[PDB]
């Protein structure tokens, strides 16, 4: 009962913090996240095409 | 006429209050109504009988019928530090044995005892009462936490 | 080597020692401590983190070392509280002995104005 | 002994305080407030 | 790419790192540096082209980068910060307690006080009573 009431001391600190700057943070995480995917979906595209031109100089 | 004549006049009387208030130590919630209780011969139920009127005026604001200044109570207190010898030297001897009280020491039946003299019933109906305030305690903070964490 | 850390208390895999008191830390708490205080966590002089000399250099089951860190953290935690405890108690008791020295004062104080009396009886 | 000096300190310590004993040991804002700032940090 | 230029401060696309600086540079950047002024841009320490060595990803064996947001890495990490406060927080707790249980251990006047008040009032008592 004494290690739990300080987990729960901890714990409120935590959110407390948490309620500052969670929303800023995990705001800053998807517009890192948004810029991986739309990078991957350029390297999607350009292999994409590089797959395409290969059928090209097979087919010519 | 208003700084130093009365900010003289602020410190002053804040070196007539307890050093209890001037350290900003703290303090009870409630002067407990046991804590006056005395034999009214030794010299010690004077001197509660004087701290009972102290704490009245530290928790109540209730001021004493009589003041003194800071020259009288520093020229008591050099009477005593004079008088005063063998202050014992903090050790791990020290740290053992309040370390002891600590978990030797709980309240059974409205008041503090030892534990060891209790019956043992009521040795259990203690070690109950203080383990469901530490519940009441967890519960506390619990609902606090959720309340946070909803929102 | 044993290595003691004077901060945690622990044994420590990077002990490092001050130069402003010669107490070893562990790298990682002194220079939080000095990050946050700035002083020699002991002897409380000035300090920076270039003053730090650092000193001379199993598993068994995954669901083992998990419990080992609950039962660990429990312990940890159950020392904080019990050092918040003990501080108020010995507040408690300090501000009760601060009274008791104050309302002593006050008696001596009392009975020294009361024995001028005696010479004017 | 020295225990019953500290024994009969602390219970009229305890004493004194008797109406604080249902409130939790505090955290002192020193310590409070360090926290959040190593967290902040 | 992901890779920021130091000194530029664009996304690259041909990542070059030099070996004294630590440092990521365009390569188009860095030659034309190292060709007018052959020094790093950040420590101006020395630079020749040997030094450069040329960032790559997505090779074979190359892990799928985790991006749930949890880790075993990270959770350690947290866990770790968590204790660093903990014992820090305990130290000046620690440190408080000494304090203060030290000066109440030097303040135990209190039963040389009350000798004292006796010694005083029993003086008192035979000043008082001796008319």
């Amino acid at each position: 009962a004494k290690a739990q009431n300080e987990h729960l001391l901890m714990r409120q600190i935590n959110l407390e913090l948490m309620d500052e700057y969670a929303a800023e943070s995990y705001l800053q995480r998807n517009k890192v996240m948004e810029d991986l995917l739309t990078h991957a979906e350029k390297e999607l595209r350009k292999t994409k095409e590089a797959v395409m031109e290969v059928h090209a100089n097979r087919k010519m | 006429n208003k700084a130093k004549r009365n900010a003289e006049n602020r410190v002053r009387n804040m070196k007539m209050r307890s050093q209890v208030i001037q350290r900003s130590l703290p303090k009870p919630t409630k002067v407990n109504e046991q804590a006056t209780r005395a034999t009214n011969s030794s010299a010690d139920d004077m001197v509660k009988a004087e701290m009972s009127k102290l704490l009245a005026w530290d928790v109540d604001n209730k001021p004493p019928s009589v003041i003194y200044s800071r020259e009288e109570l520093d020229a008591a207190a050099d009477l005593i530090k004079q008088e005063a010898e063998s202050g014992p030297e903090l050790n791990s001897l020290m740290w053992k044995v309040v370390e002891q009280c600590t978990s030797e020491i709980i309240l059974s039946k409205d008041k503090f005892t030892r534990i060891a003299i209790l019956p043992r019933e009521e040795q259990m109906k203690a070690l109950n009462d203080e383990f469901q305030m530490y519940r009441g305690w967890m519960n506390q903070r619990a609902k606090r936490a959720a309340k946070v964490e909803k929102k | 080597m044993s290595f003691v850390c004077g901060i945690s208390g622990e044994l420590t895999e990077d002990p490092v020692v001050s130069q402003v008191s010669g107490h070893i830390f562990d790298r990682r708490l002194i220079v939080k401590f000095i990050a946050e205080n700035g002083t020699d966590p002991i002897s409380h002089g000035e300090l920076s983190e270039d003053q730090l000399v650092s000193l001379k250099s199993s598993g068994t089951s995954i669901p083992s070392l998990l419990k080992m860190l609950q039962d660990e953290w429990d312990t940890v935690m159950l020392n904080s509280f019990s050092l918040r405890q003990q501080l108020q108690i010995a507040r408690q008791e300090l501000s009760h002995s601060l009274y008791q020295h104050d309302a002593a004062c006050r008696v001596i104080s009392r009975l020294s104005k009361e024995l001028t009396a005696a010479r004017e009886a | 002994a020295l225990l019953n000096q500290v024994f009969k300190s602390l219970k009229r310590a305890q004493d004194l305080f008797y109406h604080d004993y249902a409130q939790p040991p505090p955290m002192p804002e020193e310590n409070d407030s360090l926290i959040r700032s190593m967290k902040r940090k």
